[PDB]
């Protein structure tokens, strides 16, 4: 019972918001990322790195607002403010988008401190870890997406902004550039978000649908105690229910569970995946054999040679405003264009 | 289309043509399967978290559940005590018809939203425009990030059904 | 030579042979694909 | 000074109130000034 | 179980199973390393990362011909 | 009975000061023209 | 010789060893003050 | 710079005046 | 029974089988280099280190051989293109011949010590069960460590008894196997400071032998002891795992990025080579030195190396492959036989027009041509109807310097438009397409395909530490929780401190 | 072959759908 | 078309050895005592 | 319970209205005036309306050099004279 033992005696008091040993990198990190993204979207231009407004001061709404990347000729610059391109100057700083990696790195080791969190309380009461287990692929996301991803290519620049409409953006330059849909690794991220959807949905519904009549109410949330013993609703009708109309069904409620934490973490880590390939530009970009035909055969036609059609529309308008660093100069006469349009 | 690159298309040209993305109603379709997913992981972790010991390290828990008992198999209330303690106890369910509807009710909503955002887009009743929103004191137009939105955009457009379209307006 | 008592025996039920078998030939299903490129 | 003077059904819906006027105020905006493409 | 004579010779190395230092013993000592095996990796990213530049040190391909 | 300056209050106001301010901040701003 | 960035670094070192001081001082301390009632 | 003199002089006038109400439950707590 | 994911769980409590199970694995991997390095031996064109580099070829353990100085084969080439080179016993063939006997030997003292699984030695003296003394085995495992990478760094690297290690000139061009220094000042600890990695072994052997030697001699505190539960060999995992994944990331980065490690002759240029124009700045200095130096530009242009023009073109940036596009870089665009020489273009008045070369990003790009400011002054239109700068408008020609083509000059809008297509890669060359039924799409090199693998395994690894992790300080609960688990531990405000009942 | 290939994975996932239903381990209640 | 000729060893390998490994632990499950 | 007092009684005291019509709307007029007095664009370097371009000019200011781009931005203001 020396110091150590009385601050982890106070770390782990048992108040309205617990703190623990975790807390101490989880809050300030998850703080200086929140106020950071709030006070680049309110007040921060994005001038001077995408030639942007970004912020409510100067006209932006909910939607467009956001804190951008540095500019790309920061390259992957940890851009400190005590650095040697801001040189402690809060205002450039800001001006450089010094926020962006000052929201990205806070944010990734508040996220490291909150699934630190999730161990401790799973510690502290008594649980097993699976929740901070799960978690890994929020981690592995934010990891491939904010880090691995930008670090492959040539700066910060083309990391996700944080902003809705920049994250939109993002979207759709994998699109035009990655042919991200394409892409395997993606669908089976897909598969696993949707899949988990799925079974959020058909869960929950299926307990609510064969509840035990547990009490008078035609409202029937107040027949339950969190105390009780006994089921709440019937896995057997469940089960004979589900048989009957899909033709199987869950018999076995761990085994259930688990397969809830199974299908959007795989789905999230898998994704995750993909983008480590694409920092490299190692995409999922053709099929070699479909573009062997089409080259030789102008009558030959997928919706695959249809879809990079739109790919090349995409980088071609989309390039010279969204790349400035590169001074892109497209004449009209050479954007590709269908008839009309 | 009735297929997988098919699939992509219908929704390249669908971005191209009603800024699908910009669309709250996609948003809140976007937040009903991003959110059911996260439900999904986070109740099954947290269910597989308070498994009551019934089995030993040799076997699969699984085995510790046995189709059909009376029995719950899980401790709720010590789930409730970690979730409730992970973020604040008002935060967490303690009743399990609740949070069950709840893991219903939210990606319901939000894929109701989804389908409701492309059968409105279906009259042309199109997401948020807000190209050249912004302008400077002279009138120069600043860009936002729904400019650039609106670039890719434009690829898309200009680039879709390249022989189909004989008049400058793609009116359906 | 004296049996080790470290050994234990492995199962995998139907439902686990039928979901495995699943995972495997969707995933391959999918794959085929980019393997043929 | 003591707890539940002021009935809470009050409290939610003054706060209501002021919660959809700063809204209010911000779609306003979204048509006059900055942002509003004019 | 069998003995051998390596077993035999190596059986020292592998008998203070479960031995330990009474309390935090050396826990102090070991902190202090640990931070300066921080700020060491801190260094050399920085270095690598052009944050911290020094004299005589050009992170490039033409650091030295 | 009950204390005033927990640890709850402190995350509560480091929350909530700044947001009220920043929401003085947005309001103004409805009101600036180009 | 020590470079602007070398100093910039000092700078950026004593900062963080200075919010973790004050931070761990303060933490301990509070924990002296208020402690866990046992019996 | 008078600005930040003018902007924050709310936020320490409303620190001042919570200090002043809350004084004695505080030094009765502390 | 065990679960299908369970089944090697069996040798958490038998040392002896899983010292055999480990010899197993090393035998695996053992025999997995040398596989490697046969079967690129039985691949690899050793006749043009300049054009057909081994980063062409889909290389991925030569390189390594090659950074520590195996560059010779037992057929008489090197890497480095000579011939009439005896390299001893240990050639390309010898290192993996070495690799296959020691697999093979592995894999018998694995039947040993699994057979003989019951060893007095696995036992605990003082209670027969079976025990591992952890924190004991990591001094000495430490130490040894140490001691390996002390002699690595002060007597291999630094050519005192060894090889040494690749290094080149800063655009990898001359590149050979020699001894190395160590570098004790600051630079050192730049990574494209060889001098660095020398020292680094130097001392951080010296550092391991007495971290080592401390660990060997020190008892672990009881408080970390318990903590980190020493007496559990999963913990062990679950740290080397965090350590591994560590390194993996850290060697990821610096095949990317560049390092001395991860030389451009024998892993390929980086993509930032080409982003930079690292090259084409090199090269244009050159030719100005013999412009100014009064060389003909025909002249100036002929003195430039073929491998410094074939390091500046894009089909040899990492930054241009695909997921599913196999093989080595010759598959794509070619087996490169020579450069053409420098491409100038000029328009009707003489102007010397610039093509705007491709950004990695771009799986296609148009071709536009400007003048030394950036003004557009001609193009490859796609819609003709309101064309303004094609080439047959602008008469644009195109003459070539160095090369084959050198002192040639053609004035047909579409040879002139085919060579400013390929302009847009950088230098200009002829592949043979045909020898590898070539398809004509860009694959990456090894270090790409490295960078991949690495930082890919890294990520999943990830995810092994925080499973080992939670299993190793879990353990008491991951068969379920304390069925008489007392709703008050959970309860708010029963206990004063979360999960100790000492504080009601 | 590829198309052999595709319609051959698709038939046996088909199949597997028929002995998952039909000729499953059958829940039996304790 | 010109496909990767290895494509169809792959995928062939690709499902026939985990499916293997699956039906072996499925079967010797199937013939313990019951 | 975990000891604090409950929200329910605290925001239905009077005492907290008292503390709080007070302190609330001195933050809102606060950050206000942050706004209105302009003091918000000289703190983040965010353009005002007329200060995105000289008159005639229509080429954004991009930073191009990492290790000087806090003098390009200082040049790029200067260039609005
Ligand atoms: C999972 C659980 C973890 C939970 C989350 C944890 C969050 C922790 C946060 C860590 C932050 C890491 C910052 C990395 C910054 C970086 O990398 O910064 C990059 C620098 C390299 O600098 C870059 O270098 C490039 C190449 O330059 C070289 O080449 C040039 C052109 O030829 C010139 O010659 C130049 O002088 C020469 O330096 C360009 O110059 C770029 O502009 C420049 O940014 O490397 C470096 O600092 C160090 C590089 C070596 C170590 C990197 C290890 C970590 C990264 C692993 C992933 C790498 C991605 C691989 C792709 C897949
Ligand atoms: C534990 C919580 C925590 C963590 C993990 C971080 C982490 C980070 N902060 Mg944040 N920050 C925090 C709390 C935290 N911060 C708080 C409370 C504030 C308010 C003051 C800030 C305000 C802030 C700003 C303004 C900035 C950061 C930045 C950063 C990043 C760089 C920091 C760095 O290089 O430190 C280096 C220092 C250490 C690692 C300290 C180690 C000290 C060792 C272990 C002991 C030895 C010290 C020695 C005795 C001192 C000798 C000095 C002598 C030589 C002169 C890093 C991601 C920077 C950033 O994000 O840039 C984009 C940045 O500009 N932080
Ligand atoms: C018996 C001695 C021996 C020798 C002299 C070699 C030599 C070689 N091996 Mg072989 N190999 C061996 C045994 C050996 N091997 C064994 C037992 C295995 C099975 C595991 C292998 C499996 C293997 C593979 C798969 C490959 C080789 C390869 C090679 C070649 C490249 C070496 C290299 O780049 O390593 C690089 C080594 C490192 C970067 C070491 C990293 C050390 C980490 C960082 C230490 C971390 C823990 C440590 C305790 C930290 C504390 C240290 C302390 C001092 C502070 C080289 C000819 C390569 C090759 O060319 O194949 C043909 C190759 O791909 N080897
Ligand atoms: C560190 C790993 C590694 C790396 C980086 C390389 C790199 C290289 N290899 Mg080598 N090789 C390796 C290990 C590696 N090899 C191993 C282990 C073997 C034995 C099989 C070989 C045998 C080998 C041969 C025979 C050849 C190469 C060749 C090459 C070159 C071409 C690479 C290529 O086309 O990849 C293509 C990469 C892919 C197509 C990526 C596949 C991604 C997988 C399939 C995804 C799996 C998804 C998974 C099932 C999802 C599960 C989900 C579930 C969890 C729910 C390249 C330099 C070629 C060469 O040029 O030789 C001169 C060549 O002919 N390698
Ligand atoms: C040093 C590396 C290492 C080692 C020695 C172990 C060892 C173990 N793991 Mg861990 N683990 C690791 C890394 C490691 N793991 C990594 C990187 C991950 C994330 C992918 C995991 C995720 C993980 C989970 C989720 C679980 C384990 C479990 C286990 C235990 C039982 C494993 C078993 O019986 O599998 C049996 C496996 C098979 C019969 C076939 C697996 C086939 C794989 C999926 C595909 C083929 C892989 C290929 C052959 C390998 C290529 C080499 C690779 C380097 C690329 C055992 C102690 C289990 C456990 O804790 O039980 C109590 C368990 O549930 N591990
Ligand atoms: C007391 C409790 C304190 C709680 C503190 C909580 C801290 C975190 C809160 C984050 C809020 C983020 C949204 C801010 C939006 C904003 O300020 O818009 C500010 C903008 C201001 O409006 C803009 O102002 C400009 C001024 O130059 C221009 O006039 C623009 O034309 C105009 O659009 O308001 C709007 O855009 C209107 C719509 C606002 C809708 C908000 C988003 C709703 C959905 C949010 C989902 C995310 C989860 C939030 C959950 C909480
Ligand atoms: C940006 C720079 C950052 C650098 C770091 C600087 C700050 C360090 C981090 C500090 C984080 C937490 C500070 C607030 C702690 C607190 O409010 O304790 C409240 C304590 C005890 O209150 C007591 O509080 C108890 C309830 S509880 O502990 O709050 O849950 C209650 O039991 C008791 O009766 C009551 O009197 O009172 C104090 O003395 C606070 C000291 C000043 C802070
Ligand atoms: C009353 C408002 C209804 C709103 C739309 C419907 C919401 C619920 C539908 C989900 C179906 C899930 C599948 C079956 C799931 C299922 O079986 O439900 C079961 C659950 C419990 O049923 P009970 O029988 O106990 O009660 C329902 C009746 O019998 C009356 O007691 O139903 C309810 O809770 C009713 C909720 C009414 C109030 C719901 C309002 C929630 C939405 C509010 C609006 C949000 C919009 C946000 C946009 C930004
Ligand atoms: C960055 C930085 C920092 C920090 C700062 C901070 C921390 C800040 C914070 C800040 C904050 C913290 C802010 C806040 C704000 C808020 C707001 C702005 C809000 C708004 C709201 C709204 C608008 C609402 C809306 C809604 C919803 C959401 C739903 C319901 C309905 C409605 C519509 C109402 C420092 C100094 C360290 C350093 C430098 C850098
Ligand atoms: C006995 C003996 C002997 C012999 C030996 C030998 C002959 C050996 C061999 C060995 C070998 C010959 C080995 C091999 C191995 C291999 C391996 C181990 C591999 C593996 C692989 C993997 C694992 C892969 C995977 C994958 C795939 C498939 C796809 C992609 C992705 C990945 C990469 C993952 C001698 C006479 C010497 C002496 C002594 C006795
Ligand atoms: C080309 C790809 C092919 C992949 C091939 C993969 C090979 C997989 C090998 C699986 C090994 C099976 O391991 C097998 O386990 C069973 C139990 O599970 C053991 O069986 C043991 O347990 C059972 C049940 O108590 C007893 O009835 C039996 O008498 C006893 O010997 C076998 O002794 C062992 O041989
Ligand atoms: C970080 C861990 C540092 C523990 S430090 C530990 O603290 C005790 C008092 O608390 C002392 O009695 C003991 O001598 C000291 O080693
Ligand atoms: C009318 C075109 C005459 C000029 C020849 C084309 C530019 S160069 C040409 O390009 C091919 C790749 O496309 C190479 O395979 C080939 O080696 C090379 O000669
Ligand atoms: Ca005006
Ligand atoms: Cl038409
Ligand atoms: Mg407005």
């Amino acid at each position: 019972r020396g110091w150590f033992d009385i601050l982890d005696d106070w770390l782990k008091r048992d108040r309205f918001v617990f703190v623990g040993w975790s807390g101490i990198l989880l809050f300030p990190c998850a703080y200086l990322a929140l106020g950071g993204w709030l006070t680049g979207t309110t007040f921060v231009t994005s001038w001077y790195t995408h030639g942007l407004a970004s912020s409510y001061l100067e006209g932006c709404n909910f939607l467009t607002v956001a804190v951008s990347t540095p500019a790309n000729s920061m390259g992957h610059s940890l851009l400190l403010l005590w650095g040697p391109e801001a040189q402690g100057d809060f205002t450039r700083w800001c001006q450089l988008g010094g926020l962006w990696t000052f929201i990205a790195l806070h944010g990734a080791f508040g996220l490291i401190g909150f699934m630190l969190r999730q161990f401790e309380i799973a510690r502290l009461v008594g649980v097993r870890p699976y929740n901070a287990i799960a978690f890994s692929a929020p981690i592995a996301v934010f990891v491939s997406v904010f880090l691995i991803y930008p670090l492959g290519q040539s700066s910060w620049f083309f990391a996700p902004s944080f902003g809705v409409a920049a994250i939109f953006r993002f979207l759709l330059f994998f699109q035009g550039f990655h042919n991200w849909t394409l892409n395997p690794f993606h669908m089976m991220g897909v598969a696993g978000v949707l899949g988990g959807a799925l079974l959020c949905a058909i869960h929950g519904a299926t307990v609510e649908n064969t509840l035990f009549q547990d009490g008078e109410g035609a409202s029937t949330f107040r027949a339950f105690n969190p105390t009780q013993a006994e089921e709440t609703y019937s896995m057997v009708t469940a089960n004979r229910f589900w048989s009957q109309i899909f033709g199987i069904a869950f018999s076995n409620k761990r085994w259930l569970h688990f397969f809830m934490l199974f299908v959007p973490v795989t789905g999230l880590w898998m994704s995750a995946i993909g983008v480590v390939g694409l920092a490299l530009n190692l995409r999922s970009y053709d099929f070699i054999s479909q573009e062997i035909r089409a080259a030789e055969d102008p009558e030959f036609e997928t919706f695959y040679t249809k879809n990079l059609l739109l790919n090349e529309g995409i980088r071609a308008w989309m390039a010279p405003q969204d790349q400035p660093h590169e001074n892109f100069v497209f004449p009209e006469e050479v954007l590709p264009r269908g008839n009309a349009l | 289309p009735l297929g997988i690159s098919g699939t992509f298309n219908f929704m390249i040209v669908f971005q191209a043509e009603h800024n699908i993305l910009m669309h709250p109603f996609h948003q809140l379709g976007v937040a009903g399967v991003f959110g059911g997913a996260l439900f999904c992981a986070m109740h099954g972790s947290l269910v597989t978290s308070s498994l009551i010991r019934e089995t030993t390290e040799t076997e699969s828990a699984n085995y510790g559940y046995k189709f059909g008992q009376e029995e719950e198999t899980y401790n709720i209330v010590a789930a409730h005590g970690y979730f409730g303690r992970l973020i604040f106890q008002y935060a967490s369910f303690n009743n399990s018809r609740s949070l069950h509807f709840f893991l219903a009710a939210w990606p319901v909503v939000g894929v109701w939203f989804a389908a409701l955002g492309i059968s409105t887009m279906a009259f042309n009743l199109n997401g948020f425009n807000f190209n050249h929103s912004v302008i400077d004191a002279k009138g120069n137009v600043i860009n936002t990030w729904a400019d650039i939105i609106n670039r890719a955009n434009l690829g898309m457009e200009v680039m879709h059904e390249r022989n189909a379209h004989n008049f400058p307006l793609d009116l359906a | 030579m004296e049996p080790n008592p470290n050994r234990q025996p492995v199962e995998l039920n139907r439902t686990s042979l039928y979901l495995g078998l699943l995972l495997i030939l969707v995933l391959a299903l999918l794959f085929s694909s980019y393997f043929f490129n | 000074s003591e707890g539940g003077r002021i009935p809470l059904w009050i409290v939610a819906t003054v706060a209501g109130m002021g919660v959809i006027v700063i809204v209010g105020l911000f779609f306003y905006g979204a048509y006059a000034g900055l942002g509003s493409s004019l | 179980a069998r003995r051998t004579w390596l077993g035999d010779i190596l059986r020292p190395l592998n008998s203070e199973y479960g031995k330990v230092a009474p309390g935090w013993g050396t826990t102090p000592l070991m902190a202090v390393f640990m931070g300066l095996f921080l700020v060491f990796l801190l260094i050399i990213l920085e270095i690598y990362n052009s944050t911290l530049i020094l004299d005589g040190v050009n992170v490039s391909w033409k650091a030295l011909g | 009975s009950y204390p005033i300056f927990t640890v709850r209050w402190v995350a509560v106001h480091t929350l909530a000061v700044p947001t009220i301010f920043f929401l003085g901040a947005i309001a103004a701003m409805q009101f600036i023209q180009r | 010789t020590i470079t602007p960035s070398l100093k910039g670094f000092f700078i950026g070192l004593l900062s963080g060893a200075v919010v973790l001081g004050l931070t761990f001082a303060v933490l301990i301390a509070i924990s002296q003050i208020d402690k866990v009632q046992r019996s | 710079d008078w600005r930040v003199l003018v902007v924050l002089l709310p936020v320490l006038l409303a620190a001042g005046w919570a200090v002043r109400n809350i004084l004695p439950y505080a030094v009765k707590q502390v | 029974g065990l679960p299908w994911y369970r089944v090697h769980t069996v040798l958490i409590n038998d040392p002896g089988r899983l010292i055999a199970a480990h010899l197993m694995h090393t035998a695996l991997v053992a025999g997995w280099a040398g596989s490697m390095a046969l079967y690129e031996l039985a691949t690899f064109d050793p006749s043009d280190p300049v054009l057909n580099p081994m980063w062409r070829q889909g290389m991925f353990v030569l390189p390594f051989m090659a950074r520590l100085g195996v560059t010779g084969s037992w057929s008489g080439w090197s890497i480095t293109g000579e011939t009439g080179i005896d390299p001893g016993f240990w050639s390309f063939e010898g290192v993996a011949l070495a690799h296959i006997v020691l697999s093979g030997l592995l894999f018998l003292a694995a039947c040993w010590h699994w057979v003989y699984w019951d060893l007095e030695l696995f036992r605990d003296p003082r209670t027969g069960e079976p025990a591992l003394d952890l924190p004991k085995m990591f001094g000495i495992h430490l130490f040894l460590a140490g001691l390996l990478c002390f002699g690595f760094g002060a007597f291999h690297l630094t050519g005192l008894f060894g090889p040494g290690m690749w290094v080149s000139d800063p655009y990898g061009l001359t590149g050979s196997v020699q001894p190395v220094a160590p570098e004790w000042g600051p630079d050192g600890f730049n990574p494209y400071n060889p001098g660095g990695v020398v020292a680094h072994h130097i001392a951080a052997g010296i550092v391991g032998i007495i971290a080592g030697l401390f660990h060997i001699l020190v008892r672990p505190p009881q408080r970390l002891y318990k903590a980190l539960r020493m007496g559990n060999i999963e913990t062990v995992l679950s740290s080397s795992i965090a350590a591994v994944f560590f390194a993996a990331f850290v060697v990821a980065g610096t095949m990317w990025y560049g390092s001395a490690t991860t030389p451009i002759e024998l892993f390929g240029p980086t993509r930032y080579q080409w982003d930079s124009s690292y090259f084409q700045q090199e090269i244009n200095r050159r030719v100005q030195a013999s412009l100014a130096s009064g060389a003909t530009l025909e002249e100036a242009w002929s003195a430039i190396p073929e491998k410094l023009a074939f390091y500046d073109y894009i089909g040899n940036n990492p930054a241009k492959g695909g997921l599913f596009r196999t093989g080595p870089m010759n598959k794509g665009d070619g087996i490169a036989q020579a450069w053409k020489g420098h491409a100038v273009f000029r328009n009707k008045e003489g102007e010397e027009l610039f093509v705007r070369r491709m950004p990695a990003f771009f799986e296609s790009f148009p071709v536009i041509l400007t003048d030394k400011n950036g003004v557009v002054k001609a193009d490859i239109p796609f819609r003709r109807a309101e064309s303004k700068y094609s080439f047959e408008q602008q008469g644009v020609t195109v003459s070539f310097y160095g090369g084959e083509l050198n002192g040639q000059t053609f004035t047909d809008p579409p040879t002139v438009k085919s060579y400013a297509r390929k302009a847009i890669f950088g230098e200009i060359f002829e592949f043979d397409t045909e020898t590898l039924n070539s398809d004509g799409i860009f694959r990456t090199s090894p270090r790409g395909w490295f960078t991949f693998a690495h930082a890919v395994f890294a990520l999943l690894f990830f995810f092994g530490h925080i499973w080992h992790g939670a299993r190793t300080l879990f353990r008491d609960v991951f068969s379920g929780i304390d069925p008489e688990l007392s709703p008050e531990q959970v309860e708010w405000g029963f206990y004063q401190k979360v999960g100790d009942v000492t504080t009601r | 072959m590829e198309t052999i290939t595709y319609v051959f994975i698709f038939a046996c996932i088909i199949a597997l759908f028929f002995f998952a239903i039909f000729f499953r381990e059958p829940p039996r209640i304790t | 078309m010109e496909v990767n000729q290895l494509g169809l060893i792959a995928t062939a390998l690709f499902v026939l050895v985990p499916s293997v490994f699956l039906i072996i632990l499925y079967v010797q499950t199937e013939s313990q005592q019951k | 319970t975990t000891g604090e007092r409950p929200f329910s009684d605290i925001i239905t005291s009077v005492r907290y209205w008292v503390i709080h019509s007070i302190t609330i709307p001195a933050l809102f007029i606060a950050g206000w005036l942050f706004v209105s007095t302009g003091l918000a664009y000289d703190v983040f370097g965010t353009p005002r309306p007329d200060s995105y371009y000289a008159q005639e000019q229509r080429s954004i200011p991009l930073v191009t050099d990492r290790f000087e781009a806090k003098q390009q931005v200082e040049t790029f203001l200067e260039q609005l004279k």
